[PDB]
């Protein structure tokens, strides 16, 4: 896998891939990665499939709870420390997360956390995890303002994604888009790097490595 | 560490009417990390093509040391090696390396010049020749290759078609391996015209 | 030893290498030059286990000047980079090989074209437009895909370095002190000092 | 040291239509490079127009696939005999699986049938409960030969529209029935011819509307 | 691997299938496992594919070259001798498992060698992974003064377990037969019980499917 | 374990030893609360039969849960301690695991589960 | 393997089962483990197979070579060679042999050399993995200077429990009686042994 | 966790046109050692199952002690015991089936590969193995160790599948049985010439043969085998 | 260890050496491996000592109630109880352990119970180290329904053998007479059973 | 985690504490505030194992915030510092201990006096004038030993602490990406900005 999140003036930006393999093995090109909570929650998906897929699929069921009991959506805070809590419990276990919760809530703003399986809990505002993280953060870093326009924001979580798609051998299939507001999250489609490498190439000018 | 899953890649070869065809992807990686996408894995000494899969440092220098083999077998025997003479001498080289093999699987391809017969066929690191009437599979996807080759082949193909089947079980075995991909290249053999197409692949 | 790049531009080839030299829990120099000259237009920069990597390359540097003596000629950066892959070739299967991965740019004066060679410790010789040995290349190669063009000047070419450098002082986990510089085009090899 | 595990060998394969869904397998059932069975059936109705296959680990196997049974029989008593439907079942074996996360199921398991707008659906899960919906998925020992060649013929990957410069993709289609079997048939005597493992026969078990019905078909023997 | 000899009469007889494996994958469908290492002296072989054929040249070429230096037909005996002794020389290094059989001048012989270099001598032999099916066979049906045409179909049957019950074993039945004062008689494929059943459909691709970047001609002349 | 089902419904359907548990409440000294726009004020009695205090020492009337919420009572001393310390703990608890102090409402619910929890256990009051 | 040598009156007889083995599965039940090195010197081998084979083969070249110079060389004599191979090899080896001959001046003559490469000149010699179960009986029954008859009756009586007992040994009792006389093979089936 | 001690080698068996056959000889193993000759491990259950065990004999006969009491559990209450609600070889192989998975899941283990062989009440064969990993599997014929790789491929030569069942005789899958028997007996280290056979047919019944001897054997070829090679005398 | 115990006309003997080991040094000479359970069930014991005496006195406890309860118990009982705890406690345990008891109804009867927990019945039973070496011996010389003197014979004459061959055994060899006449201890010492 | 450091000066203590958090080859962070207030006049830092050193910092936080509310009184540095070595004495010998380092910066009320406090991860106390945990102590106590007098202000202790951060930014191999300065003294805590 590949992954990221990063905020913005105009919000928060996710985007990750869809390989699954086992080994060398690619089982699926078209695995979510990520898991939508509430309308105002995203959780992403890196490492052990069945771990972050179940775990994270029981946050929500957990998420839900809080908002029966309290009259209230919970918190990105609360709600990253409950799978974070959840981990360090299994903490020697053997379970393999890499995970960011993104979401909007009044008196937070736009928060970002990440958190994996060893129990490492970190607010922040730009994060790649995963196989590929190293060649996400790459072009991420590279290109970052935090003045980006929500249009070019979304093309370079795209492009990080593609980028990482590209160079690491464990990432790959399609590129899967969010954007979170003020007013919930937003997908923005999933995008075969099939295509989408192709079309890069020829209109943006890069991929020179590449036989055209 | 396993010597022969470091660097990634294919190979596959197949038998048409009258002609044959070899196939490789492009891909060079350091394990994750992909490195270059211009590593082309098949070689040709006169009219005898050989692939070859594996630890790429040895694909160079078996190439350079058959690239040697050939010119003064050509010198001394004034004449081209064919394919079956070149099939028993990669076997007789690698066999020569037995308890410190090259991490290789090579694929040998061509048409006999006298008689006009189409020949292939594979190696295991060591030399045991495995020779076919239809194709040879070599590399990281090659279980790939085998299901695709086994189910997508019939014999007595068109090199137009035989181009399309070759390079249609190139591709798909190589999107369902990690370390395959990134580029392909398929070689056309007819008795006297070669034709060398690049294939347009997914890049990831 | 750790980080070395290589960028090849329009007209040349720009090697950038780290300055650090640790052992243990100490950097006990910031200053070392991780390269050698083989030849006026060759040179090698390298990285790897301690020792070996020095040792190595002085070893090519005397085999390549020792030819350029005997023959008055300077080899072209293809032939040099197969002689090198070749020793490392052999080196693999030795009773203890040398554990070094090199960077070769040269500016081939036949050709009046730029060559970047990345070769690893196993022999492993590969042509490109960028390249990067260890853990520099998991940042680098998506950096460079993305703003490298073929047809860049030195100055481009330079800029582009300056980016690389700046993401892996940002994202790689241990000091590297810098790099130093250098340029390999037509005219020979020279140092950039404000870098 | 005694190992809980053992491989039973096998392939299985799951494809779904527009209006129906199949599950195949073959029957043949092995230890190291001895044939226990040539006729052992691992494909089975479970109920509900689902078929489930557990493949690898045979008790394991047997073991999921007795307890999803008995999962759907529960889910009548407790839910006024409401259906069970595909997409239920999916996360139900989930549960299953990861519920032994730590002692896995060492088996790779797929149910098809048809969900609740009555098209084909397959779903198929990794040992430890790893699950997602697809048109096509092959499991067990020959997957690595089958699956790429159901990703060219199924999915159409890699294929282009003639003359249009590989710009143009060939377009996704249902396939029927009959088109299906074809590719389930030549899949497995592929797979049969290729690993040592595949044999003996194949068992097909398709889902429609109308319900569950079975085709067998000999596979070679050596 | 399951390969068999058996005496007769007047000589005697050796069979193979032909099965090479590389894991669980069938590398080739239809190698050969009968070797000539003289005229009337040949080698079935098991284990290491490459060195059951690389032993058996090697030791085939030293017995031409001693034959033509002794001015001598070639012994079983010799071939026994020198196997042996290079395959004890390499301490089971060299992974080949022989049934070594022919004619000569002192009669006719059938032998065995380990990959480490012990040896045996029998009626009836066999040799690797399906030599206990093969063995079952020979147990069962073989007896005292068997005739050419007796021994050829006790040895061919002997495979043919191997073939079905082995999952090291498959396809074809190679024979050779080794009379005493005639030639030997090398049957390639003397049973092909395997034969693949016909495809359900052509996978013949419209032309053009296949999207290209690049074309050229290449240059193989000097 | 000590089993026994004290607080038990009664013919005509009242739960006496809850209802024996509010005349404790009225026994207790008067506590009250006043709201304003902008404070709450919590006032308490301290009965004058006890001369001789140390006002230091003692107990007051007024407890802090956490340094936002405070918790007065009327009825048993000793009974309210245990309130007292479970809902401070329930305090931190929150804190640690929401990372946000609790509401007033959160707080009072908390202890009202408690109160309730202690009229259908077997072998309290 | 279950192997004896036992001298008597007229000479030495050799015994041996003829089992060999890779695990539990038989891979010869009519191995032949009685062996001639010399016209009336032989061996009874145990261990490997491979490296019994080897050896004889060796020691067989050696006292040929020894006859063609020297004449018929001696029981002991090919015993020394025997050991020589065993001893400089131990590390390589898992031999354990039994040499046996007939001398006209010394008759019957047993040493027996072990995994190790040391001798023994004994009266009789037992050795192989069954040997383990026939050590009570054979000490209780052998006697010197037997018959022909008692010293055979004695072999196929003690190697019949070392089968009966020892998985590893089985099939027919191979025999081979050396004297002034010559050389006699005689062999005895489960049918008669069995039952004894 | 186990290592097994005192074991007993193949189970052999197969189905026949009116029923089941099932032979195993009477040897406990310690190791290389042939150290019991009298032990019985063929387990008739009622006068319609039969159950064959190999491996650990300790396991052996505490799983024979279950089936004991499971006839005497099955007895309470039942005035169709000896009827209708007598115990089916389908019922007993589930029990054993669950029970061996079960201490598989444990990580304590029987060590055993069993074989139970029987008639149903309708007349049905019934013929599945099971074993320490609880892997269960059926066929027409089945057999544990050795059996499996030299038993088999000679009972598969009369029943290939299921439709040669109905031609296959009690006679001759007998016969095909005890050759098995043999040649087990030629090639197996572990193997005794002693063996029981039990015989459960639809219309005759439960036959158990205790006391059968491996007979007409070939050794008389071994005379002329001499040396390993070159030697002649 | 060397043990045995050996039914016949009258009922059953057991017989023991009466040593005991930790590596090569013998830490008891006079051991005595013969030990009650009940007035006419005995056991022999090979193994861990430790481990044997354990198991020897728990025995020794059930029979104990149980003859409180129930009377005599039957020898069969009492092989029972053994196998119970050998088996359920296989994992921890180095016991090998032959039962043997007189009954008036069943007269001599032995069962062993060897490392596994499995229970056997039988004529007579050998067990222990020294065990292997007298197999053979004991096959061919035991017959059903031996007199008493016979029958401490047979045991004296295997145990020296058993002792003669084996370094783990030595001493004295005990025997114990179980007949309905009552019980008899015996003792043998070296200078007697060495020469035999 | 990694670099956590103490000095004790005349009216203060002084903590610093390094800012990356590294996970692989990737700086994930480098703003990371490695410390928690335990009382108003008690400041913690922490390092070692990941998920274990917030865990454990948390939980102590926790329990020393339900004591100061249970008896409306702060606890004095030294009784929290025992507290604190007691419950990673009891971990120890855990099924899964805390592997957490940490430093405990003080100003005692009733003494008018700064402490400081170095536990580790066994449970092992030590006051100290100048502390630090993992590698950083050695290069910093040699350097304190020389430089450190027991009667400095405050501003001079910071001057101090610069000169180890600058020692440990030339000689360790790692990028720890500088540190968060925190003054506990009379007047409570209070977190410099610049530095
Ligand atoms: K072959
Ligand atoms: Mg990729
Ligand atoms: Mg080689
Ligand atoms: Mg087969
Ligand atoms: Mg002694
Ligand atoms: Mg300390």
């Amino acid at each position: 896998t590949t992954t990221l999140a990063f905020r913005f003036q105009g919000g928060i930006i996710v985007a990750v891939d869809s390989r699954a393999t086992a080994g060398n093995w690619v089982a699926s090109q078209t695995v979510k990665k990520v898991i939508e909570i509430n309308p105002f929650l995203l959780g992403t998906m890196a490492g052990g499939a069945a771990d972050c897929q179940f775990w994270e699929t029981w946050l929500g069921s957990q998420c839900r709870l809080h908002e029966l009991r309290e009259k209230e959506r919970i918190s990105v805070a609360a709600a990253s420390k409950i799978l974070s809590n959840l981990v360090y419990q299994y903490k020697g276990a053997g379970l393999s997360m890499g995970t960011m919760i993104c979401g909007y809530t009044r008196k937070e703003g736009p928060t970002i956390y990440y958190v994996d399986s060893d129990g490492t809990r970190l607010k922040g505002d730009i994060f790649c995890v995963g196989s590929g993280q190293t060649f996400a953060y790459g072009v991420l870093d590279s290109n970052y303002k935090w003045d980006l326009s929500v249009e070019d924001a979304l093309y370079l979580g795209k492009r990080s994604i593609l980028a990482a798609a590209h160079r690491d051998a464990y990432s790959g299939g399609s590129v899967n888009l969010y954007h979170v507001t003020e007013d919930g999250w937003i997908y923005h489609g999933n995008h075969d790097v099939g295509e989408l490498f192709w079309k890069v190439k020829e209109e943006e000018g890069s991929f020179n490595n590449v036989i055209g | 560490s396993d010597p022969s899953s470091i660097n990634g890649g294919i190979v596959v070869a197949m038998t048409g009417k009258d002609c044959v065809a070899i196939a490789c992807d492009l891909r060079l990686g350091s394990q994750s990390l992909g490195v270059s996408n211009k590593f082309e894995k098949i070689f040709h000494y006169g009219h005898v093509f050989l692939g070859i899969t594996g630890l790429a440092t040895d694909v160079t220098t078996l190439n350079e040391m058959f690239r040697y083999k050939t010119n003064l077998y050509k010198l001394k025997e004034e004449r081209a090696i064919e394919p079956e003479t070149f099939t028993q001498l990669v076997s007789s080289s690698l066999y020569e390396r037995r308890f410190g093999p090259y991490f290789v699987g090579p694929v040998v391809a061509g048409i006999n010049s006298k008689s006009g017969k189409p020949f292939i066929a594979g190696f295991d690191l060591i030399g045991c020749i495995d020779e076919a009437k239809d194709f040879i599979v070599s590399g990281t996807a090659s279980d790939q290759l085998f299901g695709m080759c086994e189910s997508l082949y019939e014999p007595n193909l068109e090199p137009e078609d035989l181009f399309e089947t070759i390079s249609q079980a190139l591709l798909n075995a190589a999107d369902r391996d990690a370390l395959s991909g990134w580029g392909a290249v398929v070689y056309i053999i007819k008795k006297d015209e070669v034709v060398k197409r690049y294939l347009k692949m997914r890049q990831d | 030893m750790d980080i070395i790049l290589g960028i090849r531009v329009q007209d040349s080839v720009i090697l950038a290498s780290s300055k650090a030299v640790t052992r243990g829990i100490s950097v006990l120099k910031d200053s070392d030059d991780k390269t050698r000259q083989l030849s006026p237009h060759t040179l090698m920069s390298f990285a790897g286990e301690a020792g070996d990597t020095v040792q190595f390359a002085e070893y090519i540097q005397a085999n390549i000047q020792l030819y350029s003596i005997r023959e008055d000629y300077e080899l072209s950066p293809q032939a040099v980079s197969s002689f090198v892959r070749q020793e490392l070739a052999k080196s693999i299967r030795s009773r203890r090989p040398y554990q070094v991965n090199v960077l070769i740019g040269g500016y081939d004066k036949k050709k009046n074209k730029p060559e970047l060679y990345q070769i690893d410790y196993l022999g492993t010789k590969v042509e490109l437009p960028y390249g990067a040995h260890g853990y520099s290349g998991f940042y680098t190669f998506s950096l460079l895909d993305h703003h490298y063009r073929p047809d860049m000047t030195t100055e481009e070419g330079l800029d582009l370095l300056k980016l690389c450098v700046q993401e892996l002082e940002k994202r790689m986990p241990m000091d590297f002190k810098g790099v130093i510089v250098k340029i390999v085009d037509k005219d020979g090899i020279r140092q950039v000092d404000d870098f | 040291q005694f190992n809980p595990y053992g491989d039973n060998g096998g392939t299985i394969l799951g494809i779904a239509g527009e209006d129906f869904a199949v599950l195949a397998g073959d029957t043949r059932n092995i230890t190291d490079y001895s044939i226990n069975s040539r006729y052992e059936p691992k494909v089975f109705d479970c109920g509900d127009n689902i078929v489930m296959s557990a493949n690898g680990f045979a008790a394991d196997g047997d073991a999921l696939v007795k307890r999803f049974k008995n999962s759907v029989k529960w889910y009548h008593f407790d839910h006024n005999d409401k259906k069970l439907s595909i997409n239920s079942a999916a996360r139900n074996i989930q549960h299953l699986l990861y519920g032994k996360r730590f002692f896995p199921y060492y088996v790779h398991t797929i149910i098809a049938g048809l969900d609740e707008d009555g098209k084909g659906a397959v779903y198929s899960f990794d040992p430890v409960g790893s699950y997602e919906r697809e048109q096509c998925r092959a499991g067990g020992a020959a997957a690595s030969l089958i699956m790429p060649f159901l990703d060219n013929q199924v999915n159409f990957k890699n294929q282009y529209e003639p003359g249009t410069n590989g710009k143009v993709k060939k377009p996704l289609k249902y396939l029927s029935v009959e088109e299906v079997i074809k590719l389930v048939r030549d899949s497995f005597t592929s797979a049969t011819e290729r690993h040592i493992q595949v044999g003996d026969g194949l068992e097909i078990l398709i889902v429609t509307k109308d319900g569950v019905r079975k085709e067998f078909y000999e596979l070679k023997r050596d | 691997t399951t390969i068999v000899g058996v005496k007769f009469n007047n000589g005697v007889v050796i069979a193979a299938d032909t099965r090479s494996t590389q894991g669980p994958i069938v590398a080739d469908k239809n190698c050969a496992k009968l070797h000539r290492i003289s005229p009337k002296i040949w080698c079935a072989g098991a284990g290491t594919a490459a060195d059951t054929e690389a032993v058996t040249q090697l030791i085939g070429s030293n017995i031409e070259l001693h034959s033509l230096y002794t001015s001598r037909e070639p012994r079983v005996v010799s071939a026994l001798q020198m196997l042996k002794q290079h395959l004890f020389k390499y301490q089971g290094h060299i992974g080949a498992y022989l049934i070594v059989a022919g004619v000569d001048p002192t009669g006719s012989h059938l032998f065995s060698i380990d990959a480490h270099g012990s040896t045996d001598v029998g009626y009836y032999l066999s040799l690797g992974s399906g030599s206990l099916a093969a063995m079952a066979v020979l147990e069962s049906h073989w007896k005292q003064d068997l005739t050419k045409e007796e021994a050829i179909k006790l040895a061919s049957d002997a495979i043919q377990a191997g073939i079905w019950n082995d999952l090291g074993s498959g396809s074809n039945v190679d024979v050779c037969v080794m009379e005493i004062g005639k030639d030997a008689e090398y049957l390639r494929n003397y049973l092909t019980p395997n034969v693949r059943e016909e495809k359900q459909k052509s996978y013949k691709f419209p032309r053009g499917t296949t999207a290209v970047l690049k074309e050229s001609i290449v240059n193989i002349c000097d | 374990g000590y089993d026994r089902a004290l607080s038990i419904f009664s013919p005509d359907g009242h739960i006496f030893q809850v209802e024996y548990a509010l005349e404790a409440v009225k026994r207790g000294t008067c506590a009250v609360g006043v709201k304003g726009k902008n404070c709450v004020v919590l006032g308490c009695e301290r009965r004058s039969t006890l001369k001789l205090q140390d006002t230091r020492i003692t107990p007051s009337k007024v407890s802090k849960i956490d340094s936002h919420v405070v918790l007065s009572f009327s009825g048993l001393n000793a009974d309210s301690r245990i309130l007292i310390e479970k809902a401070r703990v329930e305090a931190q608890s929150h804190r640690l695991t929401l990372e946000d102090p609790v509401t007033v409402e959160y707080l009072t619910r908390y202890v009202a589960g408690v109160q309730q929890r202690y009229t259908q256990s077997g072998g309290v009051r | 393997t279950s192997i004896m040598a036992v001298t008597f009156k007229d000479g030495v007889i050799l015994g041996a089962d003829s089992r060999t083995t890779t695990g539990a599965y038989i891979a010869n039940r009519v191995t032949d483990k009685l062996t001639r090195v010399h016209d009336k010197i032989w061996c009874c081998r145990s261990g490997s197979a491979a490296d019994t084979q080897a050896i004889a083969d060796i020691v067989q070249y050696h006292l040929e070579l020894y006859t063609s110079q020297y004449g018929t060389p001696s029981t002991e004599t090919a015993a020394s060679v025997f050991k020589e191979l065993c001893y400089e090899n131990k590390d390589n080896l898992t031999a354990g042999i039994i040499v046996a001959g007939y001398d006209d001046k010394n008759k019957g003559e047993v040493y027996t050399i072990p995994l190790g490469g040391s001798v023994h000149k004994l009266p009789y010699a037992i050795a192989g993995s069954g040997s383990t179960f026939i050590y009570g009986y054979c000490d209780k029954n052998f006697r010197e200077n037997m018959s022909k008859e008692e010293t055979v009756d004695f072999i196929k009586h003690s190697l019949s429990q070392a089968i009966k007992w020892d998985g590893s040994s089985g099939g027919v009792i191979r025999m081979v009686v050396l004297t002034a006389a010559g050389v006699e093979r005689l062999i005895f089936y489960p049918d008669e042994y069995e039952q004894l | 966790t186990q290592q097994p001690i005192v074991t007993g080698t193949s189970v052999i068996s197969m189905k026949y046109d009116n029923g089941v056959i099932i032979a195993a000889d009477n040897l406990g193993s310690y190791g290389s050692l042939l150290r019991f000759n009298g032990v019985e491990r063929l387990i008739p259950v009622g006068d319609n199952t039969v159950v064959g065990i190999s491996g650990d004999i300790s396991d052996m006969q505490h799983i024979e002690r279950l089936l004991k009491d499971l006839v005497t559990e099955n007895a309470y209450d039942n005035p169709l015991a000896d009827a209708e609600e007598a115990l089916e070889p389908s019922y007993i192989f589930e029990y054993l089936a669950t029970v061996m998975y079960q201490r598989r899941s444990k990580m304590n283990p029987l060590w055993n590969a069993i074989i139970v062989a029987g008639v149903q009440s309708n007349g049905d064969q019934f013929l599945r193995y099971v074993n320490l990993l609880g892997v269960t599997y059926s066929s027409p014929t089945l057999a544990t160790g050795f059996g499996a790789h030299m038993a088999n491929p000679l009972l598969r030569k009369v029943v290939d599948r299921e439709s040669d069942i109905p031609k296959t005789t009690v006679q001759v899958a007998e016969e095909a049985i005890v050759n098995a028997m043999r040649v087990l007996y030629y090639r197996d280290a572990r193997s005794s010439r002693n063996f029981s056979l039990a015989i459960i047919d639809k219309n005759t019944g439960l036959t158990f043969k205790k006391n059968l001897q491996v007979e007409n054997m070939k050794w008389d070829f071994a005379k002329d085998i001499k040396g390993y090679g070159t030697q002649k005398i």
